[PDB]
């Protein structure tokens, strides 16, 4: 037997309900120097969103799907000069950016 | 059901704001035991005197016989010096030296302080009053209990509701008397119509007509049952109270006629309300109270005293604006608005002619102005 | 929080209210008249004009709507044209009434108007109907004479009262041809009449006004307003000298 | 609360800190320095010097309170002794005590006359003769509309 | 719950049900005719609707309430996008405001629209014209687009066996490459 | 723990002037003798007396029931359905 653990709540008196039929999944908003950051990160690994979702701890592999096809369907200009230039894979210079930019943001809550 | 809980030590429920409710009976008592408070008599005397304070002093907390302590008296009395504030560096000089220059700015004279000579009268009224005999004296330890009512809206609308009047009654006295003392203009308003008669003679005011007054203290309802022409006003409030799940709790209701202010478990400085005649209110705040002193008024029986009768701004007659009005008009045929003010010789003949005969269509009521309490 | 201790969401009311409020005991809910504003005169003269122009245009905006479903209903085309032109002419006379000046449609002091349609729906309840009524008859009115007099029209004003007796000031105003509202120009009369004032003090007053400052006077300061209401003929300015 | 008197209260503590011992000589030396007693009359008196000396004997009062230390408790109670003698306008203004603060007056006399100081036992005795107590049951009155 | 004086409601927010029935049935005949109702969720315009047929039945103590304070009062789940409705039907009201003479020149506002919504029904037939012959669409479109459905260029050219051969030797992964993506995920 | 629902042992327990009240609504004609006789000679003749002209009026000596008493501004006529307004006319 539980005591005192729940508080009463009242919901859905049984009138006629609004019909939402709408399910907004929550995305965590693109920054600058966000956007700067995933496409050079697009541009040294390639379309590999399963390699750039592991590498994005801060980030959802559809909210990478939605923002390249956003990219492709906007900058395809900016898409094809990123692609065309390439950069050697970096991984100690690449969490020295990552813990950069966690500075960032969190100076970025601070304000 | 006894005294509500409380204790005699006031703890602040709020810091500085309100504290929480207490038997202010058993202060009476708590503090007649805790300090002798031997001494409301003003029995001060106008050698041997020397010889009882040596006897005494020596007894009590001195140890030595010397008179060596009595310099200090020299240094009080004697070495005391119709003086200028200068010469010296001070603080409260100084601010003595801004109020002064800022009188000497504008200020004419000393003649502007009537709204503080009111209170200075009123104080003075409990000072120097000796009773009228010797059973009517008040003995030692009274309690004394000032308030603080917020009857009219005439003042300020949009501002707080700082201008009204202040009030002090005794604790050894019944509430019936706090309930006669309070004195409103709503009592002496006058019901009917008079377009039809104004040579009517009031026949009985809203006083005597409707007698209702209850109290609210802690959810303690006090009837009175004095007249039964009264009623009883608690009736629907606790209905209310009941017929939903608002939280409140079962309200205990009494008389008047056997409850003393000592029973009243209540707040300082909270803001309780007083109701009388239907719907006439009075925001209260009890802010002091304290026990009988030898500076206060001897005679129990005289002492609902007003400490602080507030100012008041009676309503001047809109035709003439020279005398105070006594009746307003509804329906009126020339006045320039509705709700205008009429005086005696304006409401003659306003609609009236030599003989008396109504003239036109029109509505008329007794205004008692709040000057006549004021 | 400052009506009752009571004041929730919904105020109760007891039984005795009302028996107070049905015998005619109003004390102080009814004193509360305030002063008018720019934007208060601007709001009664578009709400008066608003109404004017609907009560204008109700019948010929029927009478529109009429005809286009009694043309959208016939079939002849001779009753067409009779309704097509008769269309036309309500047009016209919507046009001309939508284009007229504002001050033919302004009616006069007494016109027939709906106060409370104005009182609840422009004014928002914040005025009474008789307080924009009498407003709008004598305080705020083209036809009123904002000008000052010129100390000629007092002689004739006080030779007609005199002559009718000072019963109707209303027929005085307007046998003098001023203009302006009766309580306009009686208050200029008794400011200047000599009859408000008094003269060389007597005896048995001072009996009164000594009786009146030993039961309400307070140290240094004497309330001669107390004096001034209770003994009549004196004003404020000099009535002090009774005690200086 | 008057803003100048919460300074010159202050600025007259260093001079009651100066003071080496307890003994009642001190404020008799001081009184020839700083003479606190000379706005007692001013150049007017009326109900402005009334609240004024009523104001400053409160918050005299106010530092009797049990953090402050022993010497500016004396200082404290030899100050309000003689702003209360020294008052020569027509009300006497006696000062305001509060039921808790007269806890810690009881131990503070009980100090006093077991350390041997006949003076400082006398000022109590001295004034309760003169009967200088509002015995109220809070040291300031208050309301809820501000 | 507006139609009975229960103790959670003042007396003061009471209304009839067949009037504001009536009222709120107007209403969203006029938002049918307005392009109000295609497209867009039905219950927000009924819920915009029956609001402003609360405030115009007494505006004098109702015109300082809002639509979450009347949806908290009535105890129903407000729609999210109808205050949205809302204030798009208060645009329409302001198109009729501007026909009528005594209205246009009253110059009411957003706020001030709703006190004479009953006279903007009782004439909404020639109001609805007037401001149509002056429809209603998205405010997304509604920013005068210039470029109305832009023509591609045609290029369905596709060389003739094939165009270039260097873009496989862009895609495919270096040696490097691929021992750095095993590497990644080992 | 009709309108004369109430027993004369409750009405005595309610206030006095809800007492004339509902004596006057119920027998609408009675002296003022015998309305101080029911009511108590424990009660004072000029309350009672204030009381009854609030509710009566005064016909050839006796009293009768005032015309809104009887009829509410809320209550119709039972056999016409005619406002109330006009039967307290009709019987003033």
């Amino acid at each position: 037997c539980v005591v005192e653990e729940n508080d009463p709540i009242f919901e859905r008196g049984s009138t006629t309900t609004y019909s939402s039929f709408r399910k907004n999944y929550y995305s965590k908003p693109w920054s600058n120097k966000e956007t700067d950051m995933f496409f050079l990160a697009i541009s040294m690994v390639g379309t590999d969103f399963s390699m750039i979702g592991q590498l994005f701890p801060h980030r959802a592999r559809i909210e990478i799907k939605n923002k390249f096809k956003r990219e492709e369907k906007t900058n395809g200009w900016r898409i094809d000069k990123a692609f065309q230039e390439k950069r050697p894979f970096d991984f100690d210079f690449f969490a020295h950016l990552l813990q950069k930019v966690l500075a960032e943001e969190e100076k970025r809550k601070q304000k | 059901v006894s005294g509500s809980g409380g204790c005699n030590f006031p703890e602040y429920e709020l810091p500085e704001l309100n504290t929480r409710a207490f038997h202010v009976g058993a202060f009476g008592e708590l503090w007649r035991g805790r300090l002798r408070g031997a001494g409301d008599l003003s029995l001060r005397e106008p050698a041997a005197d020397s010889d009882r304070e040596d006897a005494a002093v020596a007894r009590d907390l001195d140890c030595s016989l010397e008179a060596a302590a009595e310099l200090r008296a020299v240094c009080g009395l004697d070495k005391l010096k119709e003086v200028i504030p200068e010469n010296t560096d001070l603080v409260t000089l100084g601010v003595r030296k801004r109020f002064l220059e800022h009188r000497e700015e504008t200020i004419t004279i000393d003649r502007a302080c009537r709204q503080e000579t009111f209170v200075y009268e009123m104080e003075s009224h409990a000072i120097g009053k000796k009773p009228e005999n010797s059973a009517d004296m008040i003995e030692e330890g009274e309690l004394i209990l000032s308030v603080n009512i917020l009857y009219p809206v005439i003042f300020h609308k949009h501002k707080e509701h700082k201008p009204y009047q202040t009030m002090l009654v005794l604790g050894s006295q019944k509430l019936t008397q706090l309930r006669d003392s309070i004195r409103c203009v709503s009592d002496l308003q006058i019901g009917g119509e008079f377009s039809n008669t104004p040579d009517q003679a009031p026949e009985h005011i809203s006083k005597d007509l409707y007698k209702s007054a209850f109290f609210y203290f802690e959810g303690t309802f006090y009837n009175d049952k004095r007249y039964p022409e009264c009623r009883d006003l608690s009736r629907t409030i606790i209905e209310w109270s009941e017929s939903h799940d608002r939280g409140y709790g079962k309200f205990q209701t009494a008389r008047m006629e056997d409850f003393t202010f000592n029973d009243l478990c209540i707040k300082l400085g909270f803001p309780y309300l007083y109701c009388h005649q239907g719907d006439c209110e009075h925001v209260i705040v009890i802010t002091d109270i304290r026990l009988v002193h030898h500076d206060d008024c001897l005679d129990r029986t005289l002492y609902p005293l007003l400490i602080k009768k507030h100012w008041l701004w009676t309503r001047k007659c809109f035709v003439c604006k020279m005398y105070t009005a006594r009746w307003v008009t509804n329906n009126d045929s020339f006045a320039p608005e509705d709700p205008c003010f009429f005086c005696d010789v304006c409401f003659r003949m306003l609609h009236y002619d030599s003989e008396g005969n109504k003239l036109g269509e029109f509505l008329a009521y007794p205004y008692v102005d709040p000057g006549t309490f004021n | 929080y400052f009506k009752d201790k009571v004041t929730g969401v919904g105020p109760p009311a007891n039984e005795d209210t009302r028996e107070k409020a049905a015998q005619g005991i109003k004390a102080f809910e009814e004193l509360l008249v305030t002063k008018w504003k720019n934007w208060e005169k601007a709001l009664l003269r578009k709400s008066v004009v608003s109404d004017r122009l609907q009560r204008l245009l109700q019948p010929k905006l029927l009478k529109l709507e009429y005809l286009h479903q009694k043309q959208s209903k016939v079939s002849s085309e001779l009753e067409r044209q009779a309704l097509e032109k008769q269309g036309r002419e309500a047009e016209k006379e919507i046009q001309d009434i939508n284009q007229l000046p504002e001050e033919a449609l302004l009616g006069n002091r007494l016109d027939s108007h709906d106060w409370e349609k104005i009182s609840n729906i422009n004014f928002e309840g914040s005025r009474s109907a008789e307080e924009i009524r009498k407003f709008w008859q004598n305080s705020e009115h083209p036809s009123i004479n904002k000008q000052e007099w010129s100390r000629e029209e007092e002689e004739r004003l006080q030779a007609i009262a005199a002559a009718h007796g000072h019963l109707e000031w209303q027929k005085i105003a307007e046998e003098l041809g001023t203009s302006r509202s009766a309580f306009q120009c009686l208050q200029k009369f008794q400011q200047h009449n000599k009859a408000l004032k008094r003269k060389e003090w007597t005896e048995e007053e001072d009996r009164m006004l000594t009786q009146l400052v030993q039961e309400m006077r307070v140290g240094s300061h004497i309330p001669y307003r107390r004096i001034v209401y209770y003994m009549e003929g004196r004003d404020s300015m000099q009535l002090i000298y009774r005690w200086t | 609360t008057p803003p100048g008197l919460q300074t010159d209260c202050e600025a007259l503590l260093s001079r009651f800190q100066e003071t080496d011992s307890v003994r009642f000589e001190d404020f008799t030396e001081l009184w020839r320095n700083m003479k606190f007693g000379t706005i007692f009359c001013g150049r007017m008196r009326n109900l402005e010097k009334n609240m004024f000396t009523k104001e400053a004997l409160a918050l005299a009062w106010r530092y009797f309170l049990p953090p402050y230390t022993f010497q500016i408790r004396v200082g404290a109670l030899y100050l309000l002794y003689g702003l209360y003698n020294t008052q020569l306008c027509q009300p006497k203004q006696k000062i305001r005590v509060a039921l808790k603060d007269w806890d810690e007056v009881l131990k503070f006399q009980q100090d006093l006359v077991n350390a041997q100081h006949f003076d400082a036992a006398y000022i109590f005795r001295k004034l309760r003769l003169d009967r200088a107590f509002h015995f109220t049951a809070m040291p300031k009155l208050l309301s809820y509309r501000m | 719950k507006l139609f009975q004086a229960s103790p959670s409601v003042p007396a003061k927010y009471v209304e009839d049900k067949e009037k504001m029935l009536s009222r709120t049935m107007q209403l969203v005949e006029l938002a049918n005719e307005t392009w109000l109702v295609t497209g867009r969720h039905p219950l927000p315009v009924i819920t915009a609707a029956t609001f402003l047929a609360w405030q115009s039945l007494q505006p004098a103590d109702r015109l300082s309430c809002s639509l979450a304070r009347f949806c908290k009062l009535a105890n129903v789940d407000l729609p999210y996008p109808a205050s949205s409705r809302l204030q798009e039907l208060l645009a329409v009201l302001l198109r009729m405001a501007e026909q009528l003479a005594w209205l246009r020149v009253l110059r009411l506002d957003k706020r001030s629209v709703v006190k004479h919504i009953g006279d903007l029904l009782q004439h909404r037939q020639s109001l609805v014209r007037s401001a149509f012959r002056d429809l209603l669409l998205p405010p997304c479109m509604l920013k005068s687009p210039k470029r109305i459905c832009p023509v591609p260029p045609v290029s369905t050219v596709t060389g003739d066996e094939n165009i270039s051969d260097s873009e496989i030797e862009q895609y495919l992964r270096t040696p490097q490459e691929v021992r750095d993506f095993q590497r990644a995920q080992a | 723990q009709p309108s004369n629902v109430l027993s004369m042992a409750q009405l005595r327990t309610l206030p006095l002037a809800d007492q004339i009240k509902i004596l006057m609504k119920n027998v609408k004609v009675m002296p003022f003798a015998n309305l101080m006789s029911l009511l108590g000679p424990s009660i004072d003749s000029v309350a009672v007396l204030r009381g009854i002209q609030k509710v009566a009026m005064l016909v050839q000596g006796n009293w009768v029931v005032k015309s809104d008493i009887l009829y509410p501004k809320d209550s119709s006529s039972p056999h016409s359905g005619v406002p109330a307004e006009v039967l307290c006319r009709g019987r003033d």
